[PDB]
RNA sequence: CGAGACUCUGGCAUGCUAACUAGUUACGCGACCCCCGAGCGGUCGGCGUAACUUCUUAGAGGGACAAGUGGCGUUC
């Protein structure tokens, strides 16, 4: 019975916004990795002129920016990007705290951890780095682990042992054992590559995506598939809502939102209205971001700007 | 609390300090009306001819120049002036003060915050300059 | 505001003819303190009738062959030659000089069609940027003429021209020059 | 009189040495009537010319 | 790449009528030197990786080691 | 009031008594004409954009193979009569059509078929008198194809002419080799049999659409003379011009070039300067050494029949 | 002005046949892939090389291009190519007949087709 | 083969690597000024430690490909 509503559009860059993230501590802060190399803190407005205001520009890259992600406390930000260096920030000033060099290809994803002490990296070296908070060397994850890019790395939430989350584009999908960094788990069920993966917050499931459009959700206990949900384009981006038991997915014109008891298609998300570039292409959507409000909705499209969406229940 | 840019003409340099400060713009360790080729003060106020004297009162500004001639260090230092004040509303003010700002610059002129790139060109043998020739005579 | 000198204003200065309208500069967002700004207005096309006209009038003025690089030499001639325009007249020196480039250019010429040997002008129309163009040109060289070799200065000699071809009287150089181009074109047709 | 004119398309350069630029012409009295010229010197898309004569024919000497 | 290429020898021989002089240029292959030529390649030449075969799944099997 | 490109090529800016105008984007994107973009930048906030229903559009297809008109159709020609369709199923009562009309009634005339039947300066008085160029709900096309589709509906629509159409004077192409008819006037080939044997019929319809069709009965069309020839053998190359028996056979690119091609456009009045009174003629490209002429030029001896008595010094193409 | 070269053109076309199925729209991803197959002299060069895979990219999401030869594209061309409609147009009630065709099946024992429609000779 | 590709140069990098034969910033110390009625402020290519690379220099790596949009194109 619910609906989003564009409710609200940023404007503050050149370049195509490729990563956005919230945080429950700080409702008006929410943060915009972008390709003109710059990181936007935005801070919430909700006025009539905008939705939020541009904030702090954080400068410290020298390439795209293909991620971005908070502390469990809002004051520090961690940004992987296509310079190949990964860049602690802290939100308080805009000045870097940490320098992560220790990939040679363009780092694509940041691994984030809930124990706030874990930082170990995957980049299109196809390589896993094992690192700390200071930065601290102990071994190079290359034994049996990829053969194309890594296109994105998360961890779960867990209180069990805890469990990592690295995708490549060679189809794979696997679990790292942590205390180990040794592979148990491997999931070959996707075609094409992939491109996003999002956990849940129970602990007990992945989603994948990538380019057939159609997401695989794995169960995380037994290791078993569980849900395969189709598509309209490519897949470029997915998130998991803590409270309604959904999965939202980027579309590229648009936006596929499902609810996961019974594959129920729920609202496309999209505006155009010029009829006259009918054969330029739609402008594609890159990034999301599931707010811990539980009724806001965060994407960044290729024509540079960021749209919100609401919930309208009813 | 301190915010240090250079600005760029053909080979003169001149490089801009900011803090927070009472207003003080001097360059080279001299005042702003005290440059000699007066011609061109204008040049150099309109940094602050256009944003007012109340953007230039919470921030010191020191600018150290070097190389050029006369006319290239008078536009090296108003680059200098425009990017650092702009520079410094960037890390210590919010950036809608820094888009405003910018915004009225870059409209009088572009040149304020991205430099000419236009330098000069090696002269080749057979003339005096880098296409010219020397008189030829024919019959 | 932004005057140029500091003392003279750009909000007065009204533009008459439509067709040179959007071919002259400074009313409103051209509005600068210096005639010198040094930017690529020459890099391509139709790129020089968006800087501001007092700018035209002082590169057009360094231009003979002494004085060949030397622009603070000239805009020391034009800031001279506005201040000996409005202790004569009054006016907003720039109003003056509008209508002295307006009353200068000319607005039919000849040009030679046919064979070499052959010297058969015909008269064809005048483009709004050239006549722009043709009269700074007419203006800067009447300065040059009845000031070369005798008391005068070229910061006042500027300024006897500029004023008589806003009277567009038959004193001014850039006038009879006018009134030759365009007197021959009409035997031309 | 004297008229006016607008430039509606740029056609070609005539000319012996490629000088003088063919050019469609508007009126400024909003006449449908588009007496077409050459002129001397630059002339781009939506320019305003002033003329002495609009009695100019498609004659050749 | 005409420099690190062709190799230019110029010699000056003697005769009853004269001197003739010779002209040898080698252009040296690719496969960098075992004696054998540079390492860097053509500038023109584009190797492009062979086409590698892959193996298409159809049934989604989860490989767990 | 369906508006159609037609109607903007002519310039029918009547949006003033019919009012219920709706058009399709497609049609007005696809017209290369400015002067008709010059059209659509002022006047048409008076009428809507809007497509139909592929239900609608399925079923004006069917009888328009009925009446011989589908592949004479372009593709944005079906749409805008299935646009007409939700229109008439709207407004106007649908109990007053039909379809599958009619059968041929073949009036057989002893008229040849390039007699100037109503060419109107052509007279067998009817003047010109300089007035009547301009004197030469429902719909604004001046395509036939469009025309006789709507009318075996029975659907009254207008033209730039204000009034509402009651006859429909044209010309289509019936194949003589397999009877299947165009309402192509352009192409010489079939589209069914691919032959020569199209021959050109001259119809006449109705507002009920009462087809009845003047198949020119005369001998001088229905003939057999001219038509048989040796050909020579097959050419391949470069410059080879195979005597053009199908409409698509590969043909070698044979262009004249563009500073050949161009003719005077000596209305124009910048015109004076340079050169002499008339177009050059292209004396030094290869494309003259080679003798490729136009192929509209030369018709008249394609009509001639190849065994006949041509002059001992002539030689064609 | 600004001509591509067959050191350019044939030589992207080489990475659309082979590897048609990583390849994109973006000039910056095409780029970033370019590198991992394609071993290249200087980036101008793979610039080039991308700039025309990503222009190719684009003219085929029209239709096929001559250039191409896709394992993937004809396939998909092949699943394009059987529009079986419902009725083919060899399945007919009426189809006119000249009377000098008529004798014809007569003589060659297949007068007995009744699908056939003598009309008025014109 | 030549053309192109190439090499050098130029332009951009508040990103990386560095700097007692290059600097900047800061802190000492001194000289000097108006003073206030002490200072602070200031100028110091005047000379000493520390912070570091914006300026200087030179190494690696990125950067631009007609890429994106709109027209014109036998539409490539
Ligand atoms: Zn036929």
């Amino acid at each position: 019975t619910e609906q989003m509503t564009l409710r609200g559009t940023l404007k503050g860059h050149n370049g195509w916004v490729t990563q956005i993230a919230t945080t429950p501590q700080f409702p008006d802060m929410i943060l915009s990795a972008s390709r003109d190399k710059t990181i936007i803190m935005w801070k919430l407005t909700r006025d009539e002129t905008n939705y939020g205001i541009p904030q702090r520009a954080l400068r410290g890259h020298s390439h795209f920016v293909s991620d971005v992600v908070i502390s469990s406390d809002g004051q520090f930000a961690l940004s992987g990007s296509w310079d190949g260096t990964l860049r602690l920030w802290d939100l308080t000033t805009g000045t870097t705290t940490r320098r992560f060099v220790g990939h040679t290809k363009d780092v694509l994803s940041v691994a984030f951890s809930s124990d706030n002490r874990q930082i170990v990296s995957g980049s299109r070296d196809k390589t896993i780095k094992l690192w700390n908070t200071l930065g601290v060397c102990k071994y190079t994850v290359q034994d049996e682990s990829h053969s194309e890019w890594v296109s994105c790395v998360r961890f779960s939430p867990n209180s069990s042992n805890p469990i990592i989350v690295s995708c490549g584009w060679d189809k794979l999908v696997k679990v790292w054992n942590l205390a180990n960094c040794k592979l148990k788990t491997n999931h070959i069920g996707h075609t094409g590559y992939l491109n996003t993966v999002t956990v849940s917050p129970d602990g007990s499931l992945c989603a994948s995506g990538g380019k057939d459009g159609q997401a695989m959700l794995w169960d995380l206990n037994e290791g078993k598939h569980l849900y395969t949900l189709d598509g309209g384009d490519i897949i470029n981006a997915l998130c998991f809502s803590p409270n309604r038991y959904w999965l939202c997915a980027a579309t590229g014109p648009s936006i596929k939102i499902w609810d996961l008891e019974g594959k129920i298609i729920v609202d496309e998300l999209k505006q155009e209205v010029i009829s006259t570039s009918s054969k330029a292409e739609p402008p594609q959507c890159t990034s999301l971001a599931w707010s811990a409000d539980g009724q806001t909705l965060f994407a960044g499209y290729t024509d540079n700007l960021v749209r919100v969406w609401q919930v309208t229940i009813g | 609390q301190s915010v240090q840019v250079f600005g760029r003409k053909k080979t003169a340099t001149a490089v801009a300090h900011c803090k927070r400060g009472n207003g003080l713009i001097k360059v080279n360790g001299r005042p702003l009306e005290m440059i000699e080729p007066r011609t061109l003060q204008y040049k150099l106020l309109e940094p602050v001819l256009l944003l007012g004297k109340e953007r230039f009162a919470g921030v010191d500004i020191r600018v150290r120049v070097k190389g050029g001639g006369h006319v290239a260090q008078i536009y090296a230092i108003r680059q200098s002036i425009s990017k650092a004040l702009v520079a410094y509303y960037q890390k210590y003010v919010d950036e809608a003060s820094k888009k405003e700002i910018k915004d009225i610059l870059i409209q009088y002129d572009r040149t304020l915050l991205v430099a000419d790139p236009r330098r000069c060109e090696s002269k080749k043998f057979g003339g005096p300059g880098a296409r010219a020739r020397y008189q030829k005579s024919y019959r | 505001d932004i005057k140029l000198f500091g003392k003279w204003s750009t909000d007065d200065v009204q533009i008459n003819d439509i067709s040179l309208q959007d071919y002259i500069a400074v009313k409103e967002k051209y509005a600068k303190y210096l005639p010198h700004s040094a930017g690529r207005y020459a890099a391509k096309r139709f790129r020089k009738a968006q800087c501001p006209i007092v700018e035209r009038l002082t590169n057009s003025m360094m231009m003979h062959g002494r004085n060949n690089g030397k622009k603070l030499m000239t805009v020391r001639i034009v800031k001279h030659a506005f201040e000996i325009i409005h202790l004569l007249t009054g006016e907003n020196p720039l109003q003056v000089l509008v209508n002295a480039i307006i009353n200068s250019g000319p607005r039919e010429d000849s040009t030679r069609i046919g064979r070499a040997g052959t010297v058969r002008r015909q008269a064809v129309d005048v483009s709004p940027l050239r006549r722009v163009n043709q009269a700074i040109w007419l203006l800067c060289t009447g300065a040059r003429e009845a000031a070369f070799r005798n008391i005068k200065t070229i910061a006042e000699c500027l300024a006897d021209e500029l004023i008589n071809a806003a009277k567009g009287s038959s004193n001014s150089y850039a006038i009879k020059k006018k009134d030759e181009l365009e007197r021959v074109a009409k035997s031309n047709r | 009189p004297i008229k006016l004119a607008r430039v509606t398309k740029v056609l070609g350069r005539t000319g012996s040495q490629g000088q003088c630029t063919q050019v469609r012409v508007e009126f400024m009295d909003d006449t449908s009537r588009s007496i077409i010229r050459n002129v001397k010197g630059p002339v781009r898309e939506g320019d305003v010319l002033t003329l002495l004569e609009s009695e100019r024919e498609a004659r050749r000497l | 790449p005409v420099n690190y290429y062709v190799d230019t020898a110029v010699r000056h021989v003697l005769l009853r009528q004269g001197v003739l002089g010779i002209k040898v240029k080698i252009m040296l292959p690719w496969d960098p030197t075992g004696k054998i030529g540079p390492k860097k390649p053509l500038p023109d030449h584009v190797s492009i990786v062979e086409p590698k075969d892959e193996i298409l799944p159809t049934t989604p099997i989860s490989e767990q080691k | 009031v369906v508006a159609d490109a037609g109607a903007f090529l002519r310039h029918a800016a009547l949006q003033d008594i019919g009012k219920n105008i709706y058009t399709i984007r497609e049609v007005v994107t696809e017209i290369r004409d400015k002067a008709t973009r010059r059209r659509l930048a002022v006047l048409p906030y008076e009428l809507r954009f809007k497509e139909p229903l592929p239900e609608y559009v399925r079923l004006v297809t069917e009888f328009s193979k009925k009446t011989g008109d589908y592949p004479s159709l372009s593709a944005t020609d079906i749409q805008v009569l299935a646009l007409t369709y939700q229109l008439e199923a709207e407004f106007v009562g649908v109990s007053h059509l039909k379809q599958e009309p009619q059968k041929v009634k073949v009036s057989s005339s002893i008229q040849h078929p390039e007699t100037p039947l109503h060419i109107s300066g052509f007279h067998l008085g009817g003047w010109i008198t300089p007035s009547n160029i301009k004197q030469i709900v429902g719909c604004l096309t001046t395509d036939f194809a469009m025309q006789n589709v709507l009318l075996q509906m029975g659907l009254h629509v207008l033209a730039v002419n204000g009034m509402l159409i009651r006859e429909a004077r044209s010309y289509i192409l019936r194949c003589h080799g397999c009877f299947k008819t165009t309402s192509d006037m352009s192409r010489v080939f079939c589209s069914h049999c691919g032959n020569k044997t199209l021959k050109k019929v001259s119809v006449t319809v109705s507002d009920d659409g009462t087809l009845h069709m003047h198949f020119s009965r005369n001998p001088k069309v229905l003939n057999p003379r001219g038509l048989r020839y040796s050909l020579p053998t097959p050419k391949g190359g470069k410059y080879a011009i195979n005597p053009h028996l199908t409409e698509d056979q590969r043909f070698p690119q044979l262009r004249l070039s563009q500073k050949a091609r161009q003719k005077t456009n000596v209305f124009a009045p910048d015109y004076i300067a340079g050169v002499s009174p008339f177009v050059e003629n292209d004396i030094s490209s290869r494309s003259a050494t080679l003798q490729v002429r136009d192929s509209t030029l030369g018709a008249g001896r394609r009509r001639l029949n190849p065994n006949a008595s041509r002059k001992k010094f002539v030689k064609k193409r | 002005g600004r001509v591509r070269t067959k050191t350019v053109k044939k030589a992207a076309r080489v990475i659309i046949e082979k590897y048609y199925t990583r390849l994109g729209n973006d000039f910056h991803t095409n780029k970033r892939v370019c590198e991992e197959i394609a071993i290249i002299p200087s980036k101008k060069l793979r610039n080039k090389i991308a700039g025309y895979v990503t222009h190719l990219m684009k003219r085929i999401q029209r239709g096929p291009v001559r250039g191409i030869s896709i394992k993937l594209q004809e396939e998909e061309r092949e699943r394009r190519d059987n529009y079986v409609p419902e009725v083919s147009a060899l399945d007919q009630e009426i189809i006119e007949v000249d009377p000098d065709t008529k004798e014809m099946l007569k003589l060659l024992d297949f007068g007995s087709l009744s699908n056939l429609q003598v009309t008025q000779p014109t």
